[PDB]
RNA sequence: UAUAAUUAUUAUAUUACAGGCGUUACAUUGUUGUCUUUAGUUCGUGCUGCAAAGUUUUAGAUUAAGUUCAUAAACGAACA
RNA sequence: UAUAUAAAUAAUAAAUGAAAAUGAAAGUAUUCCACCUGAAGAGUACGUUAGCAAUAAUGAAACUCAAAACAAUAGACG
RNA sequence: UAGGUAGUAGGUUUAUUAAGAGUUAAACCUAGCCAACGAUCCAUAAUCGAUAAUGAAAGUUAGAACGAUCACGUUGACUCUGAAAUAUAGUCAAUAUCUAUAAGAUACAGCAGUGAGGAAUAUUGGACAAUGAUCGAAAGAUUGAUCCAGUUACUUAUUAGGAUGAUAUAUAAAUAUAUAUAUAUAAAUUGAUUAAAAAUAAAAUCCAUAAAUAAUUAAAAUAAUGAUAUUAAUUACCAUAUAUUUUUAUAUGGAUAUAUUUUAAUAGUCCUGACUAAUAUUUGUGCCAGCAGUCGCGGUAACACAAAGAGGGCG
C-alpha cells in the first residue's frame, strides 16, 4: 500500500483509531522524537519510513491485530494537508514551514 | 572510573576511543552492527554495548545515565530554500553522544594530543594540560564555547610518536643493519653493473612517494654529468670502490654504555646515534616520526580548531546536526544510535 | 534470535585447519596476521597499506568494503598483493574495480558505516596570516572576514587569538624542530581549504533551532491569503528568523554593531584599604528579595545531582 | 621356497566372555488379523474469516467407488 | 380500492461487537439512576433491622492459588 | 456508629478582661440547632513547603535531612510576677530512685554515655579560633548553642596507569642513503582440531604520577587571638634582574663534583531455558540432593540442581 507522510517523517496529526479490539491512539511527534512507540508499530514504522511518532495501544495487545491496525489507519485514518484544503476550499499552512521559507 | 579489562578483545570486537593497531584491526573487520533477528530489546542492548564501548568507555553507566541529556542540538539553514534543490536528511539522533564531547577527555582526544582518551585523562590528571591559562588537574572539566585549552608539547609528541625502543632493542637494530648494509656494499661491489641497473630501475618507478629521488638525482649531478650530456643518469664504477664496508657489531662488549657504542655506528643513514635513541632524554622516538596506524584515525573535527605549532586548541561550540552531515564523530551509523538513544530514555526499562 | 557470535571478519580469510598441538592459536590472530602482513626486525608492518601517513594531502582512510579485506601493498610500487598457496605474496590475478575510482565524499568518510562523518579542512598558513592581518592590521569586521572566506565567525575569531599564539611561541624561539615535524606531517594529512571552491565553504546561513519552531502548527485562512514568513514569527510569537540571522552576525568580538555595556548602572563601592591589610572588601547594591541565600533550600549533597564547579584556580569546589 | 626360513592349522592354558525357548508384544524392527474392495486421507496457488480455520472434499443426482456429471472460489495434484 | 401518514412484526444495508449476533438498538449522541473490579472463602460469620415462623434486608475479615471465564474452530463421543 | 444536642440554637441584662461572643458566673424568655453530599460516636495520625521520591502529566508517597507551625519536657490540677505561663517556676496530687530523714532531692524528650527493646543508627572527643547568646562602664567571664574532629560505604562525587606488547637463539666478505632481509635450531600453559577459544590477556619495554623526605606555606581573623592542624596548595633546589594570557626561557648570588632525591600499582558480586544481555564445551546426582519473581527444571539428553571452561551485567 501507500502511507501517506507528513514530511516524510510522521503522520497528520492524531490518530485514535479501534482495530476489532485494540483500541490505537498514535500522535505527531516532533522532528527528532524517535519512535517512542509499542515495538509491533515500531517495526512497522521503520520499514514504512515513518521516524518520529507516539503513541500507546489500549485494551487488547494482540501483536498481529496491533500490526493490521496501525496499516490500516495510517492507510484510511488520517487525511493529507492538500485534501483538506481542496474538499474544504480553504487554505492549510504549515507555520514551521513558512517561517524558515524565503 | 572502570578498570581497563579486555578493552582491545579480538573476539568481542568493540571499537574504542584508541590508535591502538588491534582496536584498528576490530574496527577494520567489524563490518557493521547486525540487528536483523533480534528482537527490540536485544537490538537496543547491542547498539548500548557498541556506542558505550566507543563513547565513554571509562564512565560508569550511572554516571553516564545522569550525564545522558534528552535534548539533542542541531541547526537549520535558511538558505536551503536559496539553492533550490532536494535537501539531505538531518541526522538528529548521532547527537545522542555529545554531552561527552565538551568534556576535557573527548576535546583533546578529538584534537589528536592523546592517542586515547584514557590517555587523555592520565595526561589532565598528571598536570599538563591548561584551560585558558589556569591548569586544570580534573579530567571531567566541561567546556565553553570560545575556550582554549593546549598540552605541554613533549606529551602530545609523545602520543603521536613512535615509542623509543630500549638499549638492548636498538642495538640488536643496529647489528641486523648493519649487517644487510654490508650485503648491499658486498654485493654492488662484486656485480656493480646488476646493482647500478636495478637501483636505476628503482629510481625510475616512484609514483612520487619518497623524497630519495632528489637525494639520487643530488647524488648523480653531484659528481656525474657536470657539463656533459647524453642524446645524465649514466653508469659510474667509481662508487662500488668508494663504498666501504662498515665495522660488526659484537652486542656483548658494546651493552651497558650508551656512549661507547654510538660512537661505533656511521650508518650513511644513521649517524654517530643509536637507532631510534638518537637523544635518549626526550621520550619518544628520535628523530621523531608520526606514530605506525595514524592514518585512519586521523580525523579534524569541525567543533575545534587547532594548531599543533603550539599544541593548543579552541573549543568552537558544542557539536552540531546540520543536513547531511553529524559533527560527533562515530563509526556507527545512525540506526545504531537511535536504539542507544531510545535505550537510554528510559533507562533501559 | 539472540546469541553470541565472535567477530570474525566479514571478509573471507585463510583458516587454520589442522596444527601443532603446541601452538594454540585462534582465527581471530591468524585473520590479524593475515591482514597486518610480516613484521620485519624493526617491528614495523610495511606491507600494510595504512602503516604510513599519507602526504598528499588526500586522507588514507580504511575501505574493507571496496577492497574485500586486502590490506597488503607494496610499500614503493602502491600495488594490491595477497597471498597465495605458497604462502608468498604477489600480485593478484584480477584488478579491484572498487577502489579504481572512490567519491570524494568516501574519500573524506573515515568510518565505513559511518557516512554523516567527514573530516574537515586544514586551513593553510597564509589564510590563517591573511586573516590575522586583515583583523588586526587592517581593522576590519570578522563579518566581512567570515563572509569572503565562508569561515564562521568562531572559527576566525580562533584563527586570530591561535595565530597570536603562534607569534608569542616564535618570538621565544620555544618551537622545536619537532612540533614542526608534527605539523608538517600533520599537515599533509587533511585537505587543504580553498575559498574559491564553493563545496569546501561553509554555510554562514545557519541558525539554532529554537524549541517553538520545532512544534507544528497549522493554520486554515482563505486561499488567497497571503501568509508570510513574518506572519509566521507573529503566530509563532519569535523573532523572524532572517532577524535572528542578522542578530547572531554582530555577536562576533570584532564584528559589527556589538557592544557589552549593559551592566554599567549597578551601584558598587570598593571599601579603603590600609597598610598591613591583607584584603579589600567590594561592596555591591542588590535589592531585597533578590540577593541572599534561600532558606529551606534543596539539599542535593547527597544525591545523584549534586552541583559541582570550579573555582578561579581550577579547583573541583561543591558549588 | 633355497637341512633351514616363512605361513596355516591343531593341542594346553589364562583377561576375556560365550550361551539363555528366562521376564517385558505395555520398549522395539519385521510381519499379520478386524474395520476392508471399505472410500476414504492430504498438498500447491487463489479466495473467505482479525484468527484458530474454511473452501476445494458440494446444491441435486449417478456409480461398486471423493467414480462421472450440474451448480458452485475455486483451479489443479498426491496416496487410495 | 388505488394513494400518503403512524405503530407492531419478520429479513437486512451502514454501524457496533471478542465473536454468536443487535439492527428504532447491543448504531450515531445527550441526561439521570442502579451495579462491577481475579477464583475459593461467601451472600458465609458477627452485629443491626423486620416477621408468629420459615426467614428477608444489610454485610466483612483471616487461610490458599495463578488461576478463573465467555464466543467461536477442528476432532472424539452419544 | 442512625439519630445527636440540653448551655443545647437564639434573644435581653448584669459580672471579669483592652475587647465581641452561652468563652466563664447569675437571672428571664423564645424552641430551636446538627444530620444519608454522613451528624453524634469510635479508632488512627503531629501538620506543611519554594523539602525528598516517583510519573509525560493530573497525581501518589514520606514528613529522615533544610525551613515553617503546633504540643510536650515522668503524669494531673491550681497559684504569684507579666502584655503574655495553668512556666522544664512554685503548690498540690501521682510514680520511681537516692541520702541528709527532711513540707529533703532527682526524673538524661540538652551533649557524651549505660541497661533493655530491636533487623538497625555514633565519642562518656578538642575549642570558644569564627557566628551568635548571657553578665559586666570596661578589662573580660560562661556558653555539650556553635565550629571542628572520631565511629559508620547510610548517601553523593573524584581518584584508584597510559603507550607498546604474541617467542628465543645462531648464520651470514674479512662512505651517491640500502631496505619487502633471508635462512636453519629449540620450546610453546588450559580446552579443541578450526570459524573453539582462554588471549594483548600475561611477561617484557618506554614514559608518568601517587606516597615518602626538603623549602615556601597562604585562608578561614584580624589590632591580637587558629580547635580543625603534622592545614590545603606549589616547587622537586631558594631567591633577585629581563621578554611574556598562564606556561617557559635568558642568567645571576647562596652548598657539591660538565647534574641538580626516590618511586610503584592484585575488585568484588549476581547471572547465562524464556520473560532477560550472556553457544565453547565437559563432569557428578537421577522425581533424591535440590533451584525458583512467573512459566517451570530434576524419574539417564538436566542449556534450569552441584561444579570446571567460556561468557554477560553492576562496580
Ligand atoms: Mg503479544
Ligand atoms: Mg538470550
Ligand atoms: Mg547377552
Ligand atoms: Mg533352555
Ligand atoms: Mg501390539
Ligand atoms: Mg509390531
Ligand atoms: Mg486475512
Ligand atoms: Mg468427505
Ligand atoms: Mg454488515
Ligand atoms: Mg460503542
Ligand atoms: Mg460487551
Ligand atoms: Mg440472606
Ligand atoms: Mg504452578
Ligand atoms: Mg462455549
Ligand atoms: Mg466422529
Ligand atoms: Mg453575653
Ligand atoms: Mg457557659
Ligand atoms: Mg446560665
Ligand atoms: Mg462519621
Ligand atoms: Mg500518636
Ligand atoms: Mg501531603
Ligand atoms: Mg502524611
Ligand atoms: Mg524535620
Ligand atoms: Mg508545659
Ligand atoms: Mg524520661
Ligand atoms: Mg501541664
Ligand atoms: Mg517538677
Ligand atoms: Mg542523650
Ligand atoms: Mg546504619
Ligand atoms: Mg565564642
Ligand atoms: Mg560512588
Ligand atoms: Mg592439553
Ligand atoms: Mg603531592
Ligand atoms: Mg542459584
Ligand atoms: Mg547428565
Ligand atoms: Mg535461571
Ligand atoms: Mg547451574
Ligand atoms: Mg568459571
Ligand atoms: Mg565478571
Amino acid at each position: 500500500k501507500e502511507i501517506p507522510r507528513y514530511e516524510n517523517r510522521t503522520i497528520y496529526g492524531d490518530i485514535d483509531f479501534r482495530y476489532h479490539g485494540v483500541k490505537l491512539h498514535l500522535r505527531s511527534a516532533k522532528p527528532g522524537f524517535g519512535l517512542r512507540v509499542n515495538h509491533v508499530i515500531f517495526e512497522i514504522c521503520e520499514c514504512a519510513g515513518i521516524k518520529d511518532l507516539s503513541g500507546k495501544v489500549y485494551k487488547s495487545r494482540n501483536d498481529m491485530n496491533i500490526a493490521k491496525g496501525t496499516i490500516e489507519a495510517f492507510t484510511k485514518a488520517q487525511k493529507t494537508l492538500d485534501e483538506v484544503a481542496l474538499g474544504r476550499g480553504k487554505k492549510l499552512v504549515d507555520v514551521r514551514k513558512v517561517y524558515y521559507s524565503s | 572510573p572502570r578498570k581497563a579489562n579486555l578493552l582491545k578483545s579480538l573476539a568481542r570486537g568493540r571499537v574504542r576511543t584508541s590508535f591502538n593497531k588491534y582496536n584498528l584491526f576490530n574496527l577494520y573487520k567489524k563490518g557493521g552492527v547486525d540487528l536483523k533477528s533480534k528482537s527490540l530489546y536485544q537490538q537496543k542492548w547491542t547498539a548500548k554495548q557498541e556506542t558505550r564501548a566507543y563513547h565513554g568507555e571509562h564512565l560508569t553507566e550511572k554516571r553516564w545515565q545522569t550525564v545522558f541529556k534528552p535534548k539533542l542540538d542541531s541547526v537549520a539553514q535558511l538558505d536551503a530554500s536559496l539553492r533550490g534543490g532536494e535537501i539531505k536528511e538531518t541526522p538528529f539522533l548521532l547527537q545522542t553522544f555529545a554531552v561527552l564531547e565538551k568534556r576535557l577527555d573527548f576535546a583533546l582526544f578529538r584534537a589528536m594530543f592523546a592517542s586515547s582518551v584514557r590517555q587523555a585523562r592520565q595526561f589532565i590528571l598528571h598536570g599538563n594540560v591548561r584551560v585558558n591559562g589556569v591548569k586544570i588537574k580534573h579530567p571531567s572539566y566541561t567546556l565553553k564555547p570560545g575556550d582554549m585549552f593546549s598540552v605541554k608539547p613533549d606529551k602530545v609528541l609523545e602520543a603521536l610518536g613512535a615509542k623509543k625502543p630500549s638499549f638492548q632493542e636498538a642495538l640488536k637494530i643496529d647489528k641486523t643493519q648493519i649487517v644487510l648494509w654490508n650485503k648491499y656494499v658486498k654485493e654492488a661491489k662484486t656485480e656493480p653493473k646488476e646493482v647500478w641497473e636495478k637501483k636505476l630501475e628503482n629510481f625510475e618507478k616512484m609514483s612520487d612517494s619518497n623524497p630519495k629521488k632528489l637525494q639520487f638525482q643530488e647524488f648523480l649531478r653531484q659528481y656525474n654529468k657536470n657539463l656533459e650530456s647524453q642524446q645524465s643518469l649514466t653508469f659510474d664504477p667509481k662508487w662500488a670502490k668508494n663504498l666501504k664496508y662498515h665495522d660488526p657489531i659484537k652486542l656483548s662488549e658494546l651493552e651497558g654504555d650508551e656512549p661507547k657504542a654510538r660512537k661505533l655506528i656511521n650508518l650513511p643513514w644513521q649517524k654517530n646515534y643509536v637507532y631510534g635513541r638518537q637523544d635518549p632524554k626526550k621520550p619518544f622516538f628520535t628523530p621523531w616520526k608520526p606514530r605506525p596506524f595514524l592514518s585512519p584515525f586521523a580525523i579534524l573535527p569541525h567543533h575545534l580548531e587547532i594548531s599543533f605549532k603550539t599544541c593548543h586548541a579552541v573549543y568552537l561550540r558544542d557539536p552540531v546536526a546540520r543536513p547531511g552531515q553529524s559533527e560527533v564523530i562515530s563509526p556507527f551509523d545512525v540506526p545504531v544510535h537511535e536504539r542507544a538513544y531510545m535505550y537510554y530514555l528510559r533507562n533501559g526499562k | 534470535f539472540s546469541r553470541r557470535r565472535i567477530a570474525y571478519p566479514f571478509y573471507p580469510f585463510k583458516k587454520l585447519g589442522r596444527q601443532h598441538p603446541k601452538k594454540h592459536d585462534t582465527n581471530l590472530k591468524t585473520a590479524m596476521r593475515q591482514f597486518l602482513g610480516p613484521k620485519n626486525y624493526k617491528g614495523e608492518y610495511v606491507m600494510n597499506k595504512y602503516f604510513t601517513v599519507p602526504t598528499n594531502h588526500v586522507p588514507n582512510y580504511i575501505k574493507p568494503d571496496l577492497e574485500r579485506g586486502q590490506s597488503l601493498e607494496h610499500p614503493v610500487t602502491k600495488k594490491p598483493l595477497q597471498l597465495r598457496y605458497d604462502g608468498t605474496l604477489g600480485p593478484p590475478p584480477v584488478e579491484n574495480k572498487r577502489l579504481q575510482n572512490i567519491f570524494k565524499d568516501r574519500l573524506l568518510q573515515p568510518f565505513p558505516s559511518n557516512p554523516h562523518c567527514k573530516t574537515n579542512y586544514v586551513l593553510s598558513p597564509q589564510l590563517k596570516q591573511s586573516i590575522f592581518e586583515e583583523i588586526t592590521v587592517e581593522g576590519l569586521s570578522a563579518q566581512q572576514v567570515s563572509q569572503k572566506y565562508g569561515l564562521k565567525i568562531p572559527r576566525v575569531e580562533a584563527i586570530v587569538k591561535l595565530v597570536s599564539v603562534e607569534n608569542s611561541w616564535n618570538r621565544r624561539n620555544r618551537v622545536s624542530s619537532d612540533l614542526k615535524t608534527m605539523d608538517e606531517t600533520l599537515y599533509r594529512m587533511f585537505p587543504v581549504f580553498d575559498s574559491d571552491a564553493s563545496f569546501k565553504r561553509e554555510n554562514l546561513s545557519e541558525i539554532p533551532v529554537p524549541q517553538k519552531t520545532l512544534a507544528s502548527r497549522f493554520l486554515t485562512i482563505a486561499e488567497s491569503e497571503p501568509f508570510g514568513p513574518v506572519d509566521a514569527a507573529h503566530v509563532l510569537e519569535l523573532e523572524p528568523a532572517v532577524e535572528t540571522l542578522r542578530n547572531l552576525s554582530t555577536v562576533g568580538e570584532h564584528s559589527s554593531g556589538h557592544q557589552q555595556s549593559t551592566n554599567k548602572n549597578t551601584k558598587v563601592i570598593y571599601g579603603e584599604l590600609v597598610e598591613g591589610e591583607r584584603s579589600q572588601y567590594k561592596f555591591t547594591n542588590a535589592k531585597v528579595g533578590k540577593v541572599g541565600y534561600r532558606y529551606g533550600s534543596g539539599n542535593r549533597d547527597n544525591k545523584k545531582d549534586r552541583r559541582i564547579g570550579f573555582n578561579k584556580l581550577g579547583q573541583m569546589v561543591y558549588i
